């Protein structure tokens, strides 16, 4: 059914290629590689990020009003 | 849904709701039978006999 | 200690067989991702045009 | 066609690497006889005979006589072409051009592995 | 003048035979050179903790 | 002649399957945790395998059984500890998978999203009878509490529940029964995982984009075999630092006790795998809704499909959407964080809106806003 | 309408199809009233759609975009396939309706 | 089989014997270290270290 011969219909698309023995594995790796990781964490932490924001609030308030709970409260042993 | 709103559909229903009626007695009698629900079986006369 | 090794005799063995996995990942993990990057260079040069008549 | 351009790849590959590793006397001779006649025919005819001078003088700096032709020819066996095939074919980066309907044209990676054998 | 890595291709890698021959051989003494430097790294984190070393202070 | 690759049978299934499959040129790094899974329940397979040789699954010799494996049965403990926390690199491979496909979309295979319904639900339930095999405290009681869960269905929930024990409470019956049902399972698993396979085969694997990528096919073996190869690697980095280095990390210490039946643990929490359906549970104060809830946390992966209502296929292309999905991912580990905490005021509060955050995300937010969406794009 | 034009263009460039070269045609989900309104399409209109998907494609395994000079703007952006969409969707309900009675 | 006993495929043979032979030594090479055959490793410099 889905083979390489059939798969789809393109015309006048021309693709340049290069032998892996004479291009080098990392090119530009960490020139050009660090500028476009941050440029891809800057698209995506604004979406990303907020929410696990809100669960580390979320977490530290739950965290601190359970220990606030156990804790003992003055006014049951004012009498 | 949208599709399935229209005077045939409603024919088509009534015609395939006496079969589906019909096979679902025999799921009934089935889960019955399988189960020997008691429940139910009680009221069969000669099944009765079972218990 | 005493029950820390009752507990796990293999801790010893645990740790060393830990920093020769270390090792082996930190020689095998580039060098697999050299081959990665060899293989995948091809696709990752290409140049593609589109030529219409 | 569009469908067998795959096959084809891996024969013609095949052919090459077989050359290349275990070549025989039998096809070398029919190869030699190939390129003796190839060669008596071709230089048949003013044209021909001229375009052979004019393109011998410019290429080899002279015109190489149809007896060392033959000599050179004979001097060839199933060794010599094994060692030449391997030379020039075996595990060195090829060059491919695709026209048409050629999806089916096995990625460079894949042709250029065609290229040698796991088994050699 | 080939290189060092084009002597290594046309000598072993190019035929895989010898392509394997020298993985089998580069195996086995790989197994034994790292096995050595990494026990050898280990008992120097630890040195005088491993029964190993302290074991003469008790042995004969 | 022909090539014995394309012209052998089985040699031909393989070809198609994994050598010359057209496979989309920009799959991410997040199409290699499928292979990572196949990977993991092969590995299970031999690990599990080479345990039972040395496991007896009577309560007498359980305990002992696993205590001789770890101290006496030679690369005993490697074995066992990679079994333990190969099953939670399991479930981490699997949820991975359920958000890929969320977010992308692939859930618009809808044979091959339903047959991995199926094989979630089954590796669920392996797990779950594997935990109970070491008969630690935490085993038995955790088996006492998921099993009972069972009773609360009407009219059927009691006998069902004394079926599955074999018996009026977890024992040495559950145990042989959760043997026997823990190793045949995953071999259920292995062709269910065929059937997945063949289905997608048959439409082809989704990329990145959500866009159709028979323009930009590229062959699987020169390229996502390696690929794979990689991915597994560093699988194995991760699940190997578990093993050597923290092997408890992912475990209660409690399982470590020989089970009592007449005390508790102190506290009694599933895996952190089962946390967030516990939490589910746990949110709903009725059993039966309880009940309900956790079966349909699961089942409501299979509503997916129809509740898809944007004109885009991935949500690369939807930032709304990916803030739901996000949001949704943040509810998750919230609801796993609840289920290990004790029933408390913070805690249960904060459970039961997580819940509810969890199915509102799932089945109204995200729709609206992908019809919001399709409306601002004029579409 | 400048308002909602404002909040619409905010969200084409939100959305990334721009950044690749794609246009919103280009990123609609392929079911069947799709298929045929591509099979549909002019010779010339399938050709640039399947290079620009291609392109988009080839970028995104690189995990790059393209220049900013070469974003898709708002502006130019050209609904090809709504119209064919657009009669293959009126096709398609009026079967529906003929099977309904 | 009488097929198989021919000058051409004796030529074959010639070619492929070295190899086969690579192939044989790699396979021992392989048996040597997977097992640790101490009678064949023991007369190995630096390996004999071991054991
Ligand atoms: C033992 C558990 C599982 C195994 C071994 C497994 C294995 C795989 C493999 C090897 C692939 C192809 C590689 C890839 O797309 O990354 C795949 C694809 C897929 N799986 Fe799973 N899977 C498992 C569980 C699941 C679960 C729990 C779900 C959903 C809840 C799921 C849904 C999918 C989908 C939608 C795809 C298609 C992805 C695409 O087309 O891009 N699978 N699975
Ligand atoms: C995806 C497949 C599997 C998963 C996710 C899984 C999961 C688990 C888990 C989480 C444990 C508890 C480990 C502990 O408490 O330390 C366990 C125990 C065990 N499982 Fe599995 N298992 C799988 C397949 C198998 C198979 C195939 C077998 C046998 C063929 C098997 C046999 C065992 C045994 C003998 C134990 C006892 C180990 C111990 O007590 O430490 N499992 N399994």
């Amino acid at each position: 059914g889905r083979e390489f011969g059939h798969l789809t219909r393109m015309r006048h698309v021309i693709t340049y290629s290069l032998s892996p023995f004479e291009q080098r594995a990392f090119p530009h790796y960490f020139t050009k590689g660090i500028p476009n990781v941050l440029r891809r964490t800057r698209a995506c932490i604004l979406r990303v990020a907020p929410p696990f924001v809100v669960f580390y609030l979320v977490y530290t308030w739950g965290t601190q009003e359970f220990e606030k709970s156990k804790r003992k409260n003055p006014a049951a042993y004012e009498n | 849904l949208s599709r399935f709103l229209g005077p045939r559909y409603r024919e088509l229903a009534r015609n395939w709701i006496p079969t589906a009626s019909m096979w679902g007695a025999v799921g009934a009698v089935g889960l019955v039978w399988a189960t020997d629900w008691r429940l139910i079986l009680d009221w069969v006369p000669y099944i009765n006999g079972k218990f | 200690t005493f029950l820390r090794w009752a507990s796990e005799p293999e801790h010893d063995h645990r740790k060393r067989m830990g920093l020769k996995m270390l090792m082996m990942m930190g020689l095998l993990l580039p060098l697999v991702y050299a081959m990665k990057r060899h293989k995948w260079s091809v696709l990752k040069s290409r140049k593609l045009a589109y030529r219409p008549p | 066609d569009n469908m067998s351009i795959d096959d084809m790849m891996f024969f013609l590959q095949g052919q090459w690497m077989r050359l290349c590793t275990s070549a025989t006397e039998s096809e070398v001779v029919r190869g030699k006889n190939i390129l003796r006649n190839a060669l008596v025919s071709h230089l048949d005819g003013t044209t021909p005979v001229c375009e052979d001078i004019g393109r011998s003088l410019l290429t080899y700096g002279r015109r190489i006589p149809l007896a060392e032709w033959e000599s050179r020819i004979a001097e060839v066996d199933a060794s010599v072409v094994r060692e030449v095939c391997s030379k020039y074919f075996y595990d060195q980066c090829p060059a491919v051009a695709g026209l048409g309907p050629i999806e089916q044209l096995p990625d460079y990676n894949r042709i250029r592995s065609g290229m040698f054998w796991l088994r050699f | 003048a080939p290189t060092l890595t084009a002597r290594l291709y046309s000598l072993l890698f190019r035929r895989t035979s010898t392509f394997a021959l020298t993985i089998a051989v580069g195996a086995l003494f790989f197994e034994r050179a790292f096995d050595q430097g990494a026990d050898a790294i280990y008992e120097h984190i630890n040195q005088g903790k491993l029964w190993k070393h302290i074991k003469h202070k008790y042995e004969n | 002649m022909t090539n014995i690759r394309k012209s052998h049978p089985l040699m031909k299934i393989i070809n198609n399957a994994f050598i010359d499959l057209p496979a989309p040129s920009n799959i991410s790094s997040w199409w290699n945790f499928g292979s990572l899974l196949g990977i993991c329940l092969i590995l299970q397979i031999l690990t599990g395998l080479f345990l039972a040789m040395h496991y007896t699954s009577d309560t007498t010799t359980a305990f002992s059984s696993v205590t001789h494996i770890c101290r006496d049965v030679n690369y005993g403990w490697v074995i066992r500890y990679l079994h333990a926390n190969g099953a939670s690199m399991f479930f981490i491979c699997l949820f991975i998978h359920v958000g890929r496909g969320l977010y992308y979309g692939s859930y618009m295979f809808l044979e091959t999203w339903n047959i991995g319904v199926v094989l979630l639900f089954t590796v669920m339930a392996t797990a779950f009878m594997g935990y109970v095999l070491p008969w630690g405290q935490m085993s038995f009681w955790g088996a006492t509490v998921i099993t009972n869960l069972l009773s609360a269905i009407p009219y059927i929930g009691t006998d069902l529940v004394e079926w599955i024990w074999g018996g009026f409470s977890v024992d040495k019956a559950t145990l042989t029964r959760f043997f026997a049902f823990h190793f045949i399972l995953p071999f259920i698993i292995t062709a269910l995982a065929a059937v997945h396979l063949l289905f997608l085969h048959e439409t082809g694997s989704n990329n990145p984009t959500g866009i159709s990528s028979d323009m930009d096919k590229i062959p699987f073996h020169p390229y996502y075999t390696i690929k794979d190869i990689l991915g597994a690697l560093f699988m194995m980095l991760i699940l190997l630092i578990l093993v050597l280095f923290s092997p408890d990390l992912l475990g209660d210490p409690d399982n470590y006790t020989p089970a009592n039946p007449l005390n508790t643990p102190p506290h009694i929490k599933p895996e952190w795998y089962f946390l967030f359906a516990y939490a589910i549970l746990r949110s709903i104060p009725n059993k039966l809704g309880g009940v309900l809830a956790l079966v349909a946390s699961i089942l409501i992966l299979i509503l997916m499909p129809m509740l898809h209502t944007s004109k885009q296929r991935s949500m690369m292309f939807r930032p709304l959407s990916q803030c739901l999905f996000w949001m949704l991912v943040a509810d998750l580990i919230t609801l796993t964080w609840i289920g290990g905490q004790p029933v408390e005021h913070p805690f249960i509060i904060i459970g039961q809106l997580a819940s509810i955050l969890y199915f509102l995300i799932i089945l109204v937010l995200m729709p609206i806003t992908s019809i919001i969406e399709n409306n601002l794009l004029k579409w | 309408s400048k308002w909602l034009e404002g909040i619409r263009k905010w969200y084409y460039n939100a959305a990334g199809f721009n950044k690749l070269g794609l246009m919103r045609d280009d990123t609609i989900y392929e079911d069947d009233d799709v298929k045929e309104a591509i099979r549909r399409l002019p010779e010339n209109l399938y050709n640039d759609r399947v290079f620009r998907i291609k392109r988009a494609l080839d970028l995104t395994m690189r995990q790059q975009i393209l220049p900013k000079e070469q974003w898709t703007k708002y502006e130019e952006d050209k609904f090809y396939l709504e119209p064919y969409l657009k009669e293959v969707i009126r096709e398609r309900k009026e079967r529906e309706e003929w099977a309904k009675k």
